[PDB]
RNA sequence: AGGACCGAACCGACUAAUGUUGAAAAAUUAGCGGAUGACUUGUGGCUGGGGGUGAAAGGCCAAUCAAACCGGGAGAUAGCU
RNA sequence: GCUCGCCGGAAGACCAAGGGUUCCUGUCCAACGUUAAUCGGGGCAGGGUGAGUCGACCCCUAAGGCGAGGCCGAAAGGCGUAGUCGAUGGGAAACAGGUUAAUAUUCCUGUACUUGGUGUUACUGCGAAGGGGGGACGGAGAAGGCUAUGUUGGCCGGGCGACGGUUGUCCCGGUUUAAGCGUGUAGGCUGGUUUUCCAGGCAAAUCCGGAAAAUCAAGGCUGAGGCGUGAUGACGAGGCACUACGGUGCUGAAGCAACAAAUGCCCUGCUUCCAGGAAAAGCCUCUAAGCAUCAGGUAACAUCAAAUCGUACCCCAAACCGACACAGGUGGUCAGGUAGAGAAUACCAAGGCGCUUGAGAGAACUCGGGUGAAGGAACUAGGCAAAAUGGUGCCGUAACUUCGGGAGAAGGCACGCUGAUAUGUAGGUGAGGUCCCUCGCGGAUGGAGCUGAAAUCAGUCGAAGAUACCAGCUGGCUGCAACUGUUUAUUAAAAACACAGCACUGUGCAAACACGAAAGUGGACGUAUACGGUGUGACGCCUGCCCGGUGCCGGAAGGUUAAUU
C-alpha cells in the first residue's frame, strides 16, 4: 500500500511510504544471515573510489538463492520478509526434505504457495526452468547469463525480462532497459515479475531519510573552486563550459561502453 | 581550549615505537641515522 | 623441589621499619627484602629451609626506586621486592 | 508519530561590553541557537602532500596550508637593498 | 580555638586516561612560591603500595594490521590465501566489620565462593579441526511490581534552657547490618510426552530440520523483590579514664512500623515502527576416524594449586593538555533536605573551601552595578545598549493556509493566610480480623492506621500574594531562502552549501566509473524500480522561439590522410 503522511511537521509533509502488511514482523532466519560491514565507498587503498557513500543503518546480509538448482523437489513459502540489502522482498521457502532457503519474492507469491525448479517444473510464477523449457513470450526474472552461474538480470523490485525469440542454442531477451540480448538457452530463469512494484512510489520526504540509507550529500561541481572541479570558479553564478565529470569527461551524452568481448551478444542497444 | 598534544601511550608506541620503526626499511633507516648520530634515546619506547 | 642454591640466593635481608616490627608483633609476619625474580613459592621454601620455621602465606610487592640527586646529577635507585611472610603461630623467628 | 514544541546536562557561537605587553597566541560576563537527531561523545583503526579529506569556506591535514613538516640538491638564483 | 563568609548536579566523593613519589613522617628556608613564611606539590633523609575472587596477563573475536606458500611489480616493494595479531565488545569466583602516620574487596576477624590437577567409591561409550543449539544483540513508547532513598510516628538515651514562655501535642540524638545460602513470588516466554518414517545440515549422528500418528493439557524455561538465615554476632547515641589534649583503653540502650518513592531493578521484558538492528570463544548437545573391561566421561570423598605484573598519590586538577601554582580544555560513576515540573533556581546537609601581596584613603577618569524629576527614540548608520515582558488555571483569539497550522496570536480574570464544607474532603495505601483454597509469598470481604490534592463559601493582613531566585515583549507591511540541518578552527552563519523533489545523460555486469605501472579493490555479495555523472532545488501554475557557432549522437558513399610496403 502507498500512504501519504499527514503534515504534522515540515519533514513529514511530503513523505510517501510503502506499507506491505504481509511481511514477517519478527527477526530473519538466523542460519541464513551474515555480517557485512560498511565500506564508506573506500577501496583497499583506503581511498574513496565511489563518492557519496557512508553512514546509514547497520544491515545484516541475507544469503539468497540466485541459482535455484534444487531440481525436482517442491518447496512451500513460509513467509515474505524485508531485505535491507535490496529493493525486492524475499521469501523464505521450506523444502520438503527439511531444507530452508531464501528466494527473491515474485509478484503475487505468498505463504502456502508451492514452488519448484527443474526441466519438469510447471510454467507458473515462482518456478525456475532452463529457458529452452520456457515458452517464447513468457515473463521471467532472475535470469542467468551463464548456465549455473546464478540469476543476474531482472532482480530489482518490479523488474522482469521478456523472452522474445529462440534461435538454436540462444534465446533473445528484452531487458528492462529496452536492450535486446542473446543468452544461451540453458541459462535458467524464474517465471514472473519480481514483486514490490510499488517500491518506486516511495518519497523519502527529507534529507534524513537518505542519510538513513547511507547516501551522503552531493555537492554540485559549479559550487566548487577551479582547483576542485572543472565546473569550479566564477564571480557570481557562471558556467560557460561543456559539462563534464569531476575527472573532465563529457557527461551529457558521451558513450562510455567499450567491451568488444561481449559486443556479439547484444542484438540492439537500449538506445 | 583543546590543544594539539593529547597523550595516549598505546598510540605513542604503535606509531613511533621501536617495533614500529623496525617494521619497515625506512623506519630502520631512521634507527640507523639515530644510532650513527649517537642518540642516547633511540625511540619513544624508552 | 627447588634446588637449594636457588633458595640461598632468594633472601637478601630482613626489612627494618616501624611497620615491619609492628607486623611481626601483631601478625607473626616477618618482612624481608627478596630477589626480584623470587616467586612466593621460592620465598616460602627458602624461609622454611634456611630459617627452619613453618610458613603459612607469603605476600609480595615490588618497590620502585626513587629519583635522587648527587650534585645536580639525576640518578635512580634500583627497584626491589618486599615479602610479607606470615609464620605459623609458633614459629617465632 | 515527529530531522515536532518549551527547556537544563551536552553540543554550538548570533549581539554587545571587557580584555588587546590579556587570567587566555581566540577568552570572560550578560544575553543567544540546537537539544530523539542529517544529534552528541569515549576508545581503537584507515585515507599522506599535486596527495588526502571537504553538506564547498580554497576550508582542514599537530597554534604552519592557492600545495604540510623534516632532511638533502644548497653557499639555488638575486641586473635589487 | 571561637566567630564570619563561600561551594554543595560541586568548588563534595570516586573510576578511566595522563602524570610518576607529587603520598606519610622528621628536618631546613639559599633558590623556587608574583609579598613574608616558622608554611609548601620547594631542598635533604627515612618510611609507605601486601590479592585464587579488583585490574592486567589469559580464552575469544570487530574494524583494522601483519601475512608461509601465492599472484603482481625495474629494484625497493603492492595485494592477498592458510594462518596470526588486534578492544573500545563476549568469557570463572568475596562480602561485611576492624585496623596504619601513610595500603587494604589485598592486612586481621567473621562468614563465603570459583576453576583446575591428582588420589579413592560407585556408575559408564568416550572421542573433533566436523554438525546443530546457544551466546546474539535496533529505535521509540507505555504501564504495572519493586528497591535504593526520604518523611513522619513509635522506641531508646539525654534535656527543662543566658531574656517573656517551655513536664508537654516540648526539644536534641540515634534508630545500621553485606556477600552467600534456602524459599520461588509480581511478572515474561512457551503446549508437553511417546513412538515411526525422510532427496536437507561437505561424512555420520540418538542432535537439528521435515513429515505422520498415539496420548495427555498442565509440564518446562526465565524472574525483580520480599521472607528466613548469615547475625546470641558486628555496629551503635552516649557514658566512664588517660593525654605525648592528636587520639586511644573500656562499656554500650533502642535498633520498629506506616507512608512517599526514582532516571536504579524485573526489563536482553512487553507494545509498536522501519531506517530492519556484530563476531568468535567459553557453554550445551551430536557424532567421524580412533580406542574399545585401557582410556575417557558422571557425581561423591580427600588432597594439591590458583603463578607473574599493577595497587602510594593527583585525577574538571597547583600533580593531566595549555612555556606559568595560567579565569581555558578533559570520558565515566555517585546523587541528601526545604521549596520547586526539574539534574533549573534559592538556601542548606555530608564534605570542601576564603581562590599566596597586604594596609589605608574615599579626587578626576576607567570597569561592574543601583536609583532618578519632567519628557519618552527627540539618540543613532541602526532603539546599539538598556529598560520591559516573563508562572499556572480559566475565558478568549484575526488575515491567510499546504487544513497540520498561523497560536502561548492578540487580550483579559484569578492567585497570600485562617476557618468551614470535612477537627483531613475526593483520591491513593491499606493493617488486625473473618470466609474460603486446587495450601502459599494464597483468593473474597472488611476496613483501623497512614497519606492527600483541588474547589467553594466566609473572614483576614500588606502599597503590593506567579511578592525572592527563576521566568516569552507584542503587532502591521515587505525582499531572500521551502522547511530541520551545514560553513570560512582564530574579523563573514548568510540570500552561500546541503536538502527531499525534478530532469538530462552514461551504464547489460568482468557495468559505467574510481584508486592502482600491475595483481587487485571500491561500485556490490548490488543488476536498469539499479548504480555513476551533471544541472535544478519543498509545493502550486508553468517552463515559449533558435541546431547558424561549440559540444555531443548517428551516418560513411565522396575528397584528404600515419606507420607499413
Ligand atoms: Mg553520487
Ligand atoms: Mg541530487
Ligand atoms: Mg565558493
Ligand atoms: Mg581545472
Ligand atoms: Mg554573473
Ligand atoms: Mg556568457
Ligand atoms: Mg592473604
Ligand atoms: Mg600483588
Ligand atoms: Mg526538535
Ligand atoms: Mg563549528
Ligand atoms: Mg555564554
Ligand atoms: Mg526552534
Ligand atoms: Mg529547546
Ligand atoms: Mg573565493
Ligand atoms: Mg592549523
Ligand atoms: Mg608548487
Ligand atoms: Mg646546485
Ligand atoms: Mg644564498
Ligand atoms: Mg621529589
Ligand atoms: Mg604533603
Ligand atoms: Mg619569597
Ligand atoms: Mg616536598
Ligand atoms: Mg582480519
Ligand atoms: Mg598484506
Ligand atoms: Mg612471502
Ligand atoms: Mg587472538
Ligand atoms: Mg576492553
Ligand atoms: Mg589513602
Ligand atoms: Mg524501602
Ligand atoms: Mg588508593
Ligand atoms: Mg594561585
Ligand atoms: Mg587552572
Ligand atoms: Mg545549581
Ligand atoms: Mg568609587
Ligand atoms: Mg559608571
Ligand atoms: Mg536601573
Ligand atoms: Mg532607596
Ligand atoms: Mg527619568
Ligand atoms: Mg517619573
Ligand atoms: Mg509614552
Ligand atoms: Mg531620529
Ligand atoms: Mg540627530
Ligand atoms: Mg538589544
Ligand atoms: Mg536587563
Ligand atoms: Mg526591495
Ligand atoms: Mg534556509
Ligand atoms: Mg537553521
Ligand atoms: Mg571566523
Ligand atoms: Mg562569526
Ligand atoms: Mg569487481
Ligand atoms: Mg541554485
Ligand atoms: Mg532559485
Amino acid at each position: 500500500a502507498v500512504v501519504k503522511c499527514k503534515p504534522t511537521s515540515p519533514g513529514r509533509r511530503h513523505v510517501v511510504k510503502v506499507v506491505n502488511p504481509e511481511l514477517h514482523k519478527g527477526k530473519p532466519f538466523a542460519p541464513l544471515l551474515e555480517k557485512n560491514s560498511k565500506s564508506g565507498g573506500r577501496n583497499n587503498n583506503g581511498r574513496i573510489t565511489t563518492r557519496h557513500i557512508g553512514g546509514g543503518h547497520k544491515q545484516a546480509y541475507r544469503i539468497v538463492d540466485f541459482k535455484r538448482n534444487k531440481d525436482g523437489i517442491p518447496a512451500v513459502v513460509e513467509r515474505l520478509e524485508y531485505d535491507p540489502n535490496r529493493s525486492a522482498n524475499i521469501a523464505l521457502v521450506l523444502y520438503k526434505d527439511g531444507e530452508r532457503r531464501y528466494i527473491l519474492a515474485p509478484k503475487g507469491l505468498k505463504a502456502g504457495d508451492q514452488i519448484q525448479s527443474g526441466v519438469d517444473a510447471a510454467i507458473k510464477p515462482g518456478n525456475t526452468l532452463p529457458m529452452r523449457n520456457i515458452p517464447v513470450g513468457s515473463t521471467v526474472h532472475n535470469v542467468e547469463m551463464k548456465p549455473g552461474k546464478g540469476g543476474q538480470l531482472a532482480r530489482s523490485a518490479g523488474t522482469y525480462v521478456q523472452i522474445v525469440a529462440r534461435d538454436g542454442a540462444y534465446v533473445t531477451l528484452r531487458l528492462r532497459s529496452g536492450e535486446m540480448r542473446k543468452v544461451e538457452a540453458d541459462c535458467r530463469a524464474t517465471l514472473g515479475e519480481v514483486g514490490n512494484a510499488e517500491h518506486m512510489l516511495r518519497v523519502l520526504g527529507k534529507a534524513g531519510a537518505a542519510r538513513w540509507r547511507g547516501v551522503r550529500p552531493t555537492v554540485r561541481g559549479t559550487a566548487m573552486n577551479p582547483v576542485d572541479h572543472p565546473h569550479g570558479g566564477g564571480e557570481g553564478r557562471n558556467f560557460g563550459k561543456h559539462p563534464v565529470t569531476p575527472w573532465g569527461v563529457q557527461t551529457k551524452g558521451k558513450k562510455t561502453r567499450s567491451n568488444k568481448r561481449t559486443d556479439k551478444f547484444i542484438v540492439r542497444r537500449r538506445s | 581550549m583543546k590543544r594539539t598534544f593529547q597523550p595516549s601511550v598505546l598510540k605513542r608506541n604503535r606509531s613511533h615505537g621501536f617495533r614500529a620503526r623496525m617494521a619497515t626499511k625506512n623506519g630502520r633507516q631512521v634507527l640507523a641515522r639515530r644510532r650513527a648520530k649517537g642518540r642516547a634515546r633511540l625511540t619513544v619506547s624508552k | 623441589m627447588i634446588r637449594e642454591e636457588r633458595l640461598l640466593k632468594v633472601l637478601r635481608a630482613p626489612h627494618v621499619s616501624e611497620k615491619a616490627s609492628t607486623a611481626m608483633e601483631k601478625s607473626n609476619t616477618i618482612v624481608l627484602k627478596v630477589a626480584k625474580d623470587a616467586t612466593k613459592a621460592e620465598i616460602k621454601a627458602a624461609v622454611q629451609k634456611l630459617f627452619e620455621v613453618e610458613v603459612e602465606v607469603v605476600n609480595t610487592l615490588v618497590v620502585k626506586g626513587k629519583v635522587k640527586r648527587h650534585g645536580q646529577r639525576i640518578g635512580r635507585r634500583s627497584d626491589w621486592k618486599k615479602a610479607y611472610v606470615t609464620l605459623k603461630e609458633g614459629q617465632n623467628l
